[PDB]
């Protein structure tokens, strides 16, 4: 049996799952009820006669995003006990999410944990989903990804973080929580993808052409590159990628695990049937330098291991002829102790579509998740961040008030310009 | 209601009566 | 001529001895009813081993039916198979056995044993001979455990040179029901080395790793628990009912497969057990029918073999097969692996050839080895006794009843010299 | 045939009682107005052609809780003189129904258990059915116990008192009932199974999801139980349990008989079809703290013997491989001297539902009766409320002025005293 | 009666070996239910060699599937002429392994060979001479690499005389998937080049080579890079199979290629290989056979043997032919092309003709080559192992799952002497 846990806490957390499981319930046939009319046991049980409950825990520590969910069309879907919702929140303080509201809330949680692991036989990994551009998916994440590291610490732990955006931001204390969530990123996360704000925003204007749209529009892409992550549990394969080799042959020192993603092609009605989308023109659009969706340019970094997740009608030998040119290209620069660097996977399953979504039917698409030494910049705008706020210590009196000592921030701060100098020296 | 000492398995043991893609 | 009359004694032992008669019966080929579909004369030749003729042409099982509470008593009649049953040889209690070693030997089990030795008399006296008695119990119950072996010992009494084939199920070493297993454990195979003869094992969670992995069966039954030992019977009793090339009554089993007289635990197996996935791909030959027989994810008790070593074994062969072709597969599986036999027995096994096959196969055979290896099972029960019985527990039931513990103490000290006497015949 | 007598007294006899033989009656195709429209012999007799009569001796000293059964919807089911009630409640005085009145009635309640025992064949049990921190629950109930063990001194005795709580509460004299009716519980009692109230609560709340369950609510819950304990004695079974073998292989030294129960799943409509209902978890509900039904967390105790009990569709193979997870699990620990034991029965017909409460159809349930050592700090919090209230003898000339000399307070202490001893070294 | 125990290993060996499973099915006439399907005596006699015979009466192959993921082994099972295998040699393993030669030799596999080598056994000591081991793994991953690397070392041990063909695929410089290959392949020769006696070496990317220069193929894909293989192999054991004027098995193959023990790494190949006009347009003479063995084009190495020297060469040739031109075509080419050849040694070459050809063909040549040019494919995965080694890339998920950096240095150090001897001899 093949099955992993999809953690999501926090309002981005809850409502990237909100697309996440309405595009796993389509494309497993897997109807608003449970009721479908061996692919799903990645992602659903078999309770009842027909009833597929959701492998999930959704934890928010505000009612209004977990209750409407209990009030939404997707209320019998969920097992109910798995919506765990708090009852204040943690006020964009990293302190209240992971000292004082936060210490009660997790045992609850934890306690699905055991039962939905209890219920499987072979457990893979936990793709938890948070922000930590606030509190709540920075506290909880902080506090969960710890306690499950003494209790299930020998598995995977994919983790698809939202990174504070450079320069667009909806939060002014957001700088304090991600410098105060590398402490808990840093070592209780196996994989740690950072996903952006304009990096999707962008891809919206280039691609999408759509000139106004909504917070649910990035979590249909989002979803879409879930569902190419863990593509090759479900489904069939040529090459299959399971969840134990995106992490042997992505992460080369035990550091430096924070990778990026790139879906392609992200197209509309429009240009997909202009273009001739095939296995090597949709890998040059995936090496896009625009078409990361972190705002992090790779052309100033350079690559070490890059993970290509191929789906739909794509023959292995088209991986190759691409991969070939990729790798001749010469803006694309790799890194001298690794001649290899294309792990390649191929799903017979095409992507699918949500109706009355942004995409249209695309026959091949490509996941990319890669690492580079280009994701230290995203750190250091994020160091520089924290210490213009930390010169005169604003906004200390609330994280001091709640229970940390001030040291905090200089430990966190550290740790985290010790990561920028990993990341220098591993590309000399 | 003799429902546990089902037959699942007859004289001769051998018990009773009760995705792949194409690269042709 | 050779009557064995079956003595069925427990909840466990009335299930176990239903299919034991549903199994019989098959391959005698006799309806519930009581009459016979087979149309053959050798089917009805040695109809007398198990089954006592009456008026109007039925046949009845000579079978002792024997509890303390009469549940299982209407579900034996109520099944299929069972009304065949004489309903005076359904000798039960009205009290109920409650899983206490003492409530079966020295108090409620033992009013009623006056009642069940008259039927066992009545079924055994008026013949020409009877070659033996077969019993199963339920050891680590109330009642095949309890007055179970007190029936034993009555009837070694009555009867001292006849044969006492005991089916007995010893406690499960993984998990099991029952907290006072290591207490009714002891007590018993106290009795079962002095008025006994061949004890063979039989575990329930060995009988269930045959049907996880040799039979694969995803929802194993109770049912299928008895239709393995079912099948064991025919084949440990077969060739005093069917003709053979080499003839081996269940005597002639036990004369040579023990060499000292408390030596007589006996591992019990069958082949082959083969899965309806592997039904049509596997072959059904000698080589084959060895080479999973003396395989130990087949024998149906959880002591493991190759920690030990095979003082005698021996086979019974039943189909058309060569009485060559038999033994020099004896000979190399003796040869290849002579680690696991003894070297102060020389050419450690008998075989015997039935001419006629179990009912369906065309070969099938049956393995009672007495390897020395059973003291996994027999510290078990040891190590699990000193710590109930180290601090006292339990006891106000055993000594309340109407005993001591001097009996306790002195039925572990007879079991320590029975681990003792299998180590250095090793 | 098989047989028992229920010896409901109090308002905890009474109204347990109303909960318990509607359950009976229907579960046997029994009307209200007492006939069926071969189970039936271990809770109801045979007067002529129908009309099973139960086999109840309905108890209490004051009218006000026997009148509404002698005119309610069950008057013409129970045998009008086995409902008994004198004049006046002894008022939450044990003097006042072991010593004075009282004597009054035992000699008609007694009289009444005569002839029921007399057409019986062969008996097994006498399931008492009391309050302890009460009056008549008590006093009455003590007299009718240390005069049931003289003339029917060798059958078993369950008793399935419902003990004060350590919060919750309801009357000043908790401590002046329950501790000195622990001679009745010890020296008369061959099984006493607590039933605490504040545990009914909660598990209620928690799993019921109902937040305000009444006295009616709790007592549907404990006839769930009896229903499932008094079960191999009525249908058909697999390895099957009796009240002697219940006796005989749950319990350790003779004094030692206190024990715990809890019952699983005890899922609502909701909480449902949403999860699968399996035998190993619904044994891990079974066991987990929380599900006690008396507030004796068992992880600081000490498990000596635990008698399980699945009805309805359950393979055995399931429950040894279940209990099997429970050995496996270090937080559930087990005593050096018993190293073995988990004495498990299960019947065939399902559990069956009362139409108009709170449980759901289900296919399985599990009884588990433990004795673990934490029970003994049911009577460490017990004899704190009790020596504080005596310290300055406190509501002690209602009792030495009725009927008592005052030396029993002095002596019944020293019973729980050593009641605390005899589960100290036990375990140690 | 030879046998060969065919085991396939990977997911790449797998799926290798399901192709050569149906490629000697219907060049046996066997059907997906094992049934023979025409009349012919020399399509049955030597059925033995790949296939055992059932009670049921199907041919179920000597196979023995091994990959610890379960969904490749599904794949192969619910395929076409997967019926035939025996569920038995399924040995699955439910955690992956997952790209890591560590978790394939050291951990999860380990406690996976104790099961495997049971199924082994059962098929392995069924007769009285096991010709060969003929392994199919890949180089590149985990589970291939790894417990292959197991197999090979407990079967060597257990089986000290017994040949062990092994048809591995090496990982491939061009474009590959798997970035810890040189990692997969370093630890996986060391153990290849001390326990094996013929280690076929097979890339990818001359596989695709050939069905774009040989075939023309627009659209291949992994089925057919594997049919080729499937031919090679088939070709390889064809005199263990069918009749010849010249018989030559696998040990003749052996001893005839290797001039001293450790050089025994080979190269395959296959040549009739036509294209889409090219089927009416070519002849089907001796000499032109020989033209298509000795090409680049046509190796399936990219490890091209103009750049190197030819120690010795053999060719299985098949099919009705003249027993003078398949010799004078190796003496031309040995004339023609004489500085290709090694001078120490005259006669280079082996000729042997079977009499039975592929189905359609009239003949066909299968080229087993021991060169001097294997040097470059240990020369660049030495490159691109050190290239990481160097700084410690992916290292600690090899030390994590339980090695040291020693066994690195001794695993480059052996490849690395694996270039040397290799080079004076040239
Ligand atoms: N990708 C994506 N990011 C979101 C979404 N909603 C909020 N965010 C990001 O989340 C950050 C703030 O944290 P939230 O997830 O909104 O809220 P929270 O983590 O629960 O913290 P609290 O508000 O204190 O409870 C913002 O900086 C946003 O960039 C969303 O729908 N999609
Ligand atoms: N579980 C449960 N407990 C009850 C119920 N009714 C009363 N009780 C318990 O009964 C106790 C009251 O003592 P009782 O002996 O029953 O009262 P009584 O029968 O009128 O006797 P007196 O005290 O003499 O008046 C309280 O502690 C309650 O916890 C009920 O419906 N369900
Ligand atoms: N195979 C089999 N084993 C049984 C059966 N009934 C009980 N057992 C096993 O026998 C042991 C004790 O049996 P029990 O019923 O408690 O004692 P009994 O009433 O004298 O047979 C238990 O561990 C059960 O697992 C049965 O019908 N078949
Ligand atoms: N020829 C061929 N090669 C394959 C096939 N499947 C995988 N491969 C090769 O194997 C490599 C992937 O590693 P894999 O063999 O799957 O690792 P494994 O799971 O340990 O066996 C790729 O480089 C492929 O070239 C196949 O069906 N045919
Ligand atoms: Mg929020
Ligand atoms: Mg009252």
């Amino acid at each position: 049996m093949r099955e992993v846990i999809s953690i999501h806490v926090g309002q981005a957390g809850i409502q990237i799952g909100n697309a996440c499981w309405e595009l796993f319930c389509l494309e497993h046939g897997i109807q608003p009820d449970g009721q479908m009319p061996d692919a799903f046991n990645t992602f659903f049980s078999e309770t009842g006669a027909g009833k597929h409950v959701p492998r999930c825990v959704f934890l928010d520590l505000e009612p209004t995003v977990v209750d409407e969910v209990r009030t939404g069309t997707y209320r019998h879907l969920f097992h109910p006990e798995q919506l765990i919702s708090g009852k204040e929140d943690a006020a964009n303080n990293f302190a209240r999410g992971h000292y004082t509201i936060g210490k009660e809330i997790v045992d609850l949680s934890l306690d699905r944990i055991r039962k939905l692991a209890d219920n499987c036989t072979g457990l893979q990994g936990f793709l938890m989903f948070n922000a930590v551009g606030g509190g709540t998916g920075s506290g909880l994440g902080c506090l969960l990804l710890e306690r499950l590291s003494v209790d299930y610490g020998k598995k995977s732990k994919l983790n698809f973080c939202s990174w504070p955006s450079p320069q667009v931001s909806t939060a002014v204390v957001e700088p304090y929580n991600s410098v105060l969530s590398t402490h808990s990123l840093l070592e209780h996360t196996d994989v740690a993808v950072m996903l952006d704000n304009e990096a999707i925003y962008d891809i919206c204007r280039r691609n999408l052409d759509i000139e106004r749209p909504t917070y649910t529009n990035l979590n249909r892409l989002i979803a879409q590159v879930i569902s190419s992550l863990t593509a090759s549990l479900r489904f069939d394969g040529a090459l299959n990628v399971d969840v134990t080799e995106f992490q042997t042959n992505l992460v080369p020192y035990p550091r430096i695990h924070f990778m990026l993603s790139s879906y392609a092609p992200i197209i509309s009605a429009e240009k997909a049937y202009h273009e001739q989308l095939s296995v090597a023109e949709i890998t040059n659009s995936a090496f896009e330098p625009a078409s990361m969706m972190a705002k992090c340019d790779p052309r100033h970094g350079k690559y070490m291991a890059c993970c290509l997740m191929y789906r739909g009608d794509v023959v292995p030998k088209d991986v190759n002829a691409a991969v070939a040119t990729i790798k001749t290209k010469r803006t694309i620069q790799f890194v001298d102790w690794c001649p290899t660097g294309f792990k390649c996977g191929i799903n017979y399953q095409p992507p699918t579509v949500v109706p009355g979504g942004d995409l249209a039917k695309v026959m091949r698409a490509v996941c990319m998740i890669s690492n580079s030494t280009a994701i230290a910049e995203v750190f250091s705008r994020m160091d520089h961040k924290f210490d213009l706020m930390y010169a005169k210590r604003a906004f200390v009196h609330w994280y001091v008030g709640e229970g940390m000592e001030e040291g905090e921030f200089s430990e966190a701060r550290e740790d985290l310009a010790a990561l920028e100098k990993d990341y220098e020296e591993v590309g000399i | 209601y003799a429902l546990r000492d089902h037959l699942d398995s007859k004289l001769v043991p051998n018990q009773s009566t009760d995705h792949t893609n194409v690269l042709s | 001529m050779r009557e064995i009359v079956h003595v069925q004694g427990g909840q466990c032992g009335n299930q176990i001895g239903a299919k034991f008669w549903e199994v019989i019966s098959d391959e005698h080929g006799i309806d519930p009813t009581g009459t016979y579909c087979g149309d053959s004369d050798l089917q009805l030749e040695r109809i007398n081993v198990f089954y006592n003729e009456a008026t109007g042409g039925r046949f009845v099982p000579r079978a002792i039916l024997m509890d303390l509470e009469p549940g299982t008593m209407d579900s034996v009649r109520a099944g299929p198979f069972g009304q065949l049953f004489r309903p005076d040889n359904f000798v039960f209690g009205q009290t109920g056995a409650g899983n206490n070693w003492a409530k079966g030997h020295y108090t409620e089990g033992a009013e009623l044993i006056d009642s069940v030795l008259d039927v066992v008399r009545k079924e055994a006296e008026g013949c020409d001979c009877l070659q033996g008695f077969q019993i199963t119990h339920s050891l680590g119950g109330g009642t095949g455990s309890g007055m179970g072996t007190l029936l034993i010992s009555k009837v070694r009494e009555e009867y001292p040179d006849r044969i006492m084939e005991t089916f007995s199920v010893f406690p499960s070493p993984k998990v099991s029901d029952t907290v006072v297993e290591p207490y009714n454990a002891t007590l018993s195979v106290h009795q079962l080395v002095e008025n006994a003869d061949e004890v063979q094992v039989i575990d329930n969670e060995a009988l269930y790793d045959i049907c996880f992995r040799t039979l694969k069966l995803t929802t194993p039954t109770y049912g299928d628990l008895n239709h393995l030992v079912s099948a064991a019977m025919s084949g440990v009793t077969c060739c005093l009912r069917f003709p053979g090339q080499l003839n081996s009554d269940l005597r002639k089993l036990a004369v040579n497969l023990i060499p000292f007289p408390r030596l007589h635990f006996f591992l019990i197996g069958f082949a082959p057990l083969t899965s309806r996935g592997s039904q049509q791909y596997r072959a059904l030959s000698v080589p084959e029918l060895t080479q999973q027989m003396f395989d130990a994810k087949n024998m149906m008790c959880a002591s493991d073999p190759r920690h030990g070593r095979y003082l005698t074994a021996s086979a019974m062969f039943r189909g058309r097969m060569s009485t060559k072709e038999v033994d020099e597969q004896m000979l190399n599986v003796q040869n290849k692996n002579s680690s696991y036999f003894v070297e102060w027995i020389p050419n450690n096994m008998k075989s015997s050839v039935c001419d006629i096959p179990p009912k369906g196969l065309k070969m099938s055979v049956t393995f009672v080895g007495n390897s020395t290896a059973i003291q996994e099972m027999f510290k078990r029960v040891s190590d699990q006794f000193t710590a109930m019985f180290r601090r006292k527990a339990f006891l106000h039931w055993y000594t309340g009843e109407g005993m001591d513990e001097m009996e306790f103490t002195e039925a572990e000290s007879n079991m320590n010299d029975l681990v003792s006497e299998y180590q250095q015949y090793q």
